């Protein structure tokens, strides 16, 4: 209870490939043991990696932890990011006085941009495998500096950006889908000039 | 010099005489300076040397929330075992464990210890390496699989080379006119006739500290080393230690004799021959 | 200072 | 390893509900329990001692919250009487080391949803979308895309099943749903998910594709006064055979 | 396996008749832990009698210090009754100021 757990930072946003840090600090001198978990989201935290006071560093693959114990501060280290990694990652220290706990960290919130090698930015109109009348927009191959802004109109609906990897040929794409309830929406009234870009494959359905 | 700190936890099963009973004493060299009894009405660690008793109400506090969570932890680790070797819940059985560091003439970390007992034979204990565990039986390898998962060597390494070092140096500093004084022996060779043709001639040694000394008895220059009636080292009972070595010597051969006294406080190894 | 972590066996 | 159960609950306002935690292979004299809100934040509420008193923190209701810490493997942590407010995500943990806390192990938490009333509970209705011929022809791969509608609350979990089998190999689902009526507290959610393969796998008519959401509603016991189906925990699927052209 | 006491009888500094002095009776290398020591002066029990914390030996056998405040004489008998669950019977060990 008399160990104060501080991260820094709060939010981080790293380029696919790139490397992250995350710094922490704590207050007792009674703290040996430092974890670091990752919570994906909707998902319990994981333990990654963690150091004792009697290391300087820790070392495993890509996720490596260093320790300043003179200076009472602990860093994780994250090389090569993964949209993977993409998670909130909390630290901790074992130290205070009184009753037994692991003091953690408020979280880091780390947000891997993925690296699109060929973008080719297209409008698809996808139609229902059932009723065949209904169908949605499908926004998609665009690349990463592409932001999908929600629409003015409460009857048209936008999902977020979505990066999906195909392991066979290392091939990744960012997907945003659209639709609405309206018999007369068309594709254009979603993803129009503001959102898509100009070289914007967009075929007549 | 080389300097050690120790603690020894007996954690001990009654059956229908209450809980299980927790004790600790802590060392620092051949000198106790804490105790712990669970059996006690208001249990709390309790100084047994001057040299402790400016601890601060936090350290005792401290300490004593320790030795409660062992307490807590031994009853399980005693069921545990009695169940690994199918004994009966009438018996009653003994845990034991001494772990500690070594400290080197150079003053840093020479060799940490960690050893469990079960009933008084080997149970499980930390390897020299500080990564590995020797366990006794397949029901210490139970334990083995537990403490490997819990990680329970890489905390211990992390105690050993940190803080049980460093709160022995500071144990050493607050000590020194008592922890870092070697007190050197009082030598006296006593003659007891025992009968008309032998006589028993006793090399006495008082009042030394550390508890290592070696006393040995030749004859004319050999070690009478199967002859010599060497017995084991004492305590005075005011942190000090008593040895004696008694060979019986024909009623006449007095001079053939002599006793070397081998101690740390000693500036060169002393030599004895009776005096009349 | 004794060890303040404790493993059951 | 540490469990707990159940995963997901939906209760009514004023019903108690009991939250286990168990560490599923080790014993443990301790177990702290966290609320976690979307502020991201871990929030410890309680630490539960063996067969001691529960420590609570500051600002944690005692009273609101009991803690029995009845064996070296179960923790129990019963929301008394619960409110909407009392809606979180409470997550435990616990280690197979005593004393200064060591190595933590959390269970996979419980969301709670507390309703003022049951009846704003809904199923989605779930829909795939065959890829487009332009798509196929212009990059040779084929993105089907899944649609779950008009479900509340929140509590739905969403997967791919090529030929009977589980896929996450060019999957993507939507990391929360948005609501469909942006204005109300009981909004309807819908979530989409996408699945993309190559033309030549699409392009094969045995190729079975099948979007499933399991959704997590009422149970048994929830007494339904109205004429529509119950609300109950269920999985409901669309799916789409491979199309040659 | 149980092991049985060793039992020294001795003063903690030198005995001369008259001078204050300490009655010490060191029990070791037994085991189990529980034992009965006591202090005798001329075949009787001494009441007020202290001693040490349990600790015990590398080979795990416990050992015990009992201890009494005590001025010898020329007339007086020592010694010290120790009973065990090795001991069928009450070993008694007599105080020598030579041993």
């Amino acid at each position: 209870m008399g160990e104060n757990v501080e991260q820094h930072p709060s939010t981080l946003s790293v380029q696919e490939g790139d490397s992250a840090v995350i710094k922490c600090t704590y207050s007792d001198s009674a703290s040996n043991y430092f974890p670091w978990y990752k919570q994906e989201l909707g998902k319990r935290p994981q333990l990654i990696i963690d150091i004792r006071s009697n290391v300087g560093e820790k070392k495993d693959q890509r996720i490596a932890v260093t320790l300043n114990k003179t200076a009472k501060h602990f860093s994780l280290h994250i090389t090569e990011t993964q949209p993977e990694d993409s998670a909130v990652y909390f630290c901790a220290a074992d130290g205070g006085a009184g009753s037994y706990q692991l003091t953690f960290g408020k979280g880091t919130k780390l947000s891997v941009i993925p690296n699109i090698q060929n973008p080719d930015p297209a409008v698809y109109q996808l139609r229902d495998s059932k009723s065949s009348d209904k169908s949605v927009c499908l926004f998609t191959d665009f690349d990463s500096q592409t932001n999908v802004s929600q629409s003015k109109d409460s009857d048209v609906y936008i999902t977020d950006k979505c990066v999906l990897d195909m392991r066979s040929m290392d091939f990744k794409s960012n997907s945003a889908v659209a639709w609405s309830n309206k018999s007369d929406f068309a594709c254009a009234n979603a993803f129009n000039n503001s959102i898509i870009p100009e070289d914007t494959f967009f075929p007549s359905p | 010099g080389s300097h050690s700190m120790r603690y020894f936890y007996t954690a001990m099963s009654r059956p229908g005489r209450g809980e299980p009973r927790f004790i600790a004493v802590g060392y620092v060299d051949d000198t106790q300076f804490v105790r712990f009894d669970s059996d006690a009405a208001s249990p709390r660690t309790e100084p047994r040397a001057p040299w402790i008793e400016q601890e601060g109400p936090e350290y005792w506090d401290r300490n004593t929330q320790i030795f409660k969570t062992n307490t807590q932890t031994y009853r399980e680790s005693l069921r545990n075992l009695r169940g690994y070797y199918n004994q009966s819940e009438a018996g009653s059985h003994i845990i034991q464990r001494m772990y500690g560091c070594d400290l080197g003439p150079d003053g840093r970390l020479l060799r940490g210890h960690d050893q469990s007992a079960y009933d008084g034979k080997d149970y499980i204990a930390l390897n020299e390496d500080l990564s590995s565990w020797t366990a006794a039986d397949t029901a210490a390898q139970i334990t083995q699989r537990k403490w490997e998962a819990a990680r329970v060597a890489e905390q211990l390494r992390a105690y050993l080379e940190g803080l049980c070092v460093e709160w022995l140096r500071r144990y050493l500093e607050n000590g020194k006119e008592t922890l870092q004084r070697a007190d050197p022996p009082k030598t006296h060779v006593t003659h007891h006739p025992v009968s008309d043709h032998e006589a028993t001639l006793r090399c006495w040694a008082l009042g030394f500290y550390p508890a290592e000394i070696t006393l040995t008895w030749q004859r004319d220059g050999e070690d009478q080393t199967q002859d010599t009636e060497l017995v084991e080292t004492r305590p005075a009972g005011d942190r000090t230690f008593q040895k004696w070595a008694a060979v019986v010597v024909p009623s006449g051969e007095e001079q053939r004799y002599t006793c070397h006294v081998q101690h740390e406080g000693l500036p060169k190894p002393l030599t004895l021959r009776w005096e009349p | 200072l004794p060890f303040d972590k404790s493993t059951i066996m | 390893v540490v469990s707990q159960h159940p995963s997901r609950v939906i209760c009514k306002s004023g019903t108690s509900v009991k939250i286990e935690c168990r560490s599923l292979d080790f014993q443990a004299t301790t177990m702290f329990w966290y609320r976690q809100f979307p502020k991201q934040s871990l929030m410890l509420m309680a630490t539960s001692n063996e067969g001691s008193k529960a420590t609570y923190e500051q600002g944690v209701e005692k009273d609101k919250f009991l803690i029995n810490h009845a064996s070296l493997t179960l923790s129990t942590l019963t929301v008394t009487s619960a409110h909407p407010e009392d809606s979180s995500f409470y997550i435990c943990s616990a280690g197979p080391t005593s004393g200064r806390t060591d190595t933590q192990y959390f269970g996979p938490g419980t969301r709670l949803t507390v309703l003022e009333d049951l009846k704003n509970v809904f199923p989605p209705e779930v829909a795939v979308f065959e890829p487009s011929e332009a798509e196929i022809s212009h990059t040779q791969k084929a993105t089907l895309v899944c649609l779950a509608t008009g479900f509340y609350p929140d509590h739905v979990e969403l997967s791919w099943w090529v030929n009977g089998k589980e896929v996450h190999s060019g999957v993507c689902t939507d990391p929360q749903p948005l609501k469909e009526q942006p204005a109300l507290n009981d909004s309807r959610y819908a979530l989409s998910s996408r699945l993309r393969v190559s033309a030549t796998f699409w392009q094969n008519p045995r190729n079975h594709f099948r979007c499933q959401v399991q959704f997590y509603g009422l149970s048994e016991n929830d007494e339904w006064t109205q004429d529509r189906a119950k609300p109950v925990t269920q999985i409901v699927s669309a799916e789409a055979w491979g199309r040659a052209d | 396996i149980q092991r049985t006491p060793k039992i020294q009888v001795y003063s903690r500094h030198p005995a001369e008749n008259g001078k204050s002095n300490f009655l010490n009776c060191y029990v070791s290398g037994f085991h189990p832990s529980d034992i009965e020591v006591d202090l005798l002066k001329n075949g009787e029990r001494i009441e007020k009698v202290e001693h040490s914390d349990l600790s015990f030996s590398k080979d795990w056998s416990f050992y015990l210090l009992y201890y009494t405040e005590f001025t010898p004489t020329e007339k007086d008998e020592y010694a010290c009754r120790v009973n065990h669950v090795t001991l069928s019977q009450p070993k008694i060990v007599k105080w020598d100021r030579d041993m």
